[PDB]
């Protein structure tokens, strides 16, 4: 149940 | 400038429970932390699946301290590498993305104590994480201090209270925001007599005794988080321990065990001045 974080960090 | 919180010490404002700690110098059953109360609090976030991995602390603009078992623990098939995790600094809410407040950083390298004992009793449960790029400090992001020999000797005494923070479970369900609890350090003999696990000089335990009434303890998810104390000498916060292990959460007669930060500072210094 975690809010999606920016893709900039995931990539 | 370590251990001086922008929203408290820097403005000469006190949080609502630090007095309890000072009066003693002579997360289950905790409470919501105040904004900017633990600016060194770090959340270890797992990429896939996105979930709470562990707690940690900011000790510099590029270094994060945590428990070795948060990254490496064969019994539970845990062996995380750099790209498996992310570091979220300046957080308060557990699950939400705090836009304009928290800062997410990627890990460059992980360093686990070479003599970390995961096979038996989590002896030397400590690890360092170097961030790819420096994190900018702010009202919600600030490093905690590491204890020197004197600080440890004068503050690490039975009865003296420390503070543990984390987004871990509320019972042995999950908190909305960062939780905080103040707990007294316990006498070595009592710690030893409370468990079958072999205790070492690289750990200390804390928590209330059954006859003391009050309670509190860390729990799943709090691992790696900081056990801090506010020095009555220079009014700076020092991280004396790292949430390490326990049997159940907040059980009567049981106590949480923390990695003795000062005892392993030699290793910390070695890693920092050699790699960072
Ligand atoms: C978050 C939680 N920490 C853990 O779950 C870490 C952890 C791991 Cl990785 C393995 C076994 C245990 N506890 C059971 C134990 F037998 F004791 C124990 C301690 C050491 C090594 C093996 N075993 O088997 N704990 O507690 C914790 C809960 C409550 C208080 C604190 Cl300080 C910390």
């Amino acid at each position: 149940d975690f809010e999606e974080i920016p893709e900039e960090y995931l990539a | 400038d370590c251990g001086l919180r922008p929203l408290f010490e820097k403005k000469s404002l006190e949080d609502k429970t630090e007095r309890e700690l000072l009066e003693s110098y002579i997360i289950v059953e905790g409470s919501d932390a105040e904004i900017g109360m633990s600016p060194w609090q770090v959340m270890l976030f797992r990429k896939s699946p996105q979930e709470l991995l562990c707690g940690a602390s900011l000790i510099s603009d590029r270094w994060v301290l945590t428990a070795a078992h948060c990254l490496l623990y064969p019994p539970w098939d845990k062996n995380f590498t750099e790209n498996d995790l992310l570091v979220r600094i300046g957080k308060h809410s557990r699950t939400r993305y705090e836009r304009n407040i928290e800062k997410i950083s990627m890990l460059e390298k992980i360093y686990i104590h070479p003599r970390y004992n995961w096979r038996e009793n989590l002896d030397r449960d400590i690890a360092l994480m170097k961030l790819k790029k420096p994190v900018a400090f702010s009202d919600y992001i600030h490093p905690v201090c590491l204890p020197d020999r004197e600080t440890a000797a004068s503050l690490l005494q039975a009865g003296y209270k420390g503070r543990v923070t984390g987004w871990g479970n509320l019972k042995e369900g999950q908190p909305s925001v960062l939780q905080v609890v103040n707990l007294p350090i316990v006498e070595r003999p009592v710690c030893k007599d409370s468990t079958r696990i072999r205790i070492t000089d690289n750990m200390f335990c804390a928590g209330y005794k059954p006859d003391e009434g009050k309670r509190g303890d860390a729990c799943e998810g709090d691992s790696g988080g900081p056990f801090v104390m506010k020095s009555p000498f220079n009014n700076r916060w020092y991280q004396m321990g790292i949430v390490s292990w326990g049997e159940g959460c907040d059980r009567d007669g049981k106590y949480g065990f923390y990695t003795h930060v000062f005892r392993l500072k030699k290793w910390i210094q070695k890693v920092i001045d050699q790699f960072g």
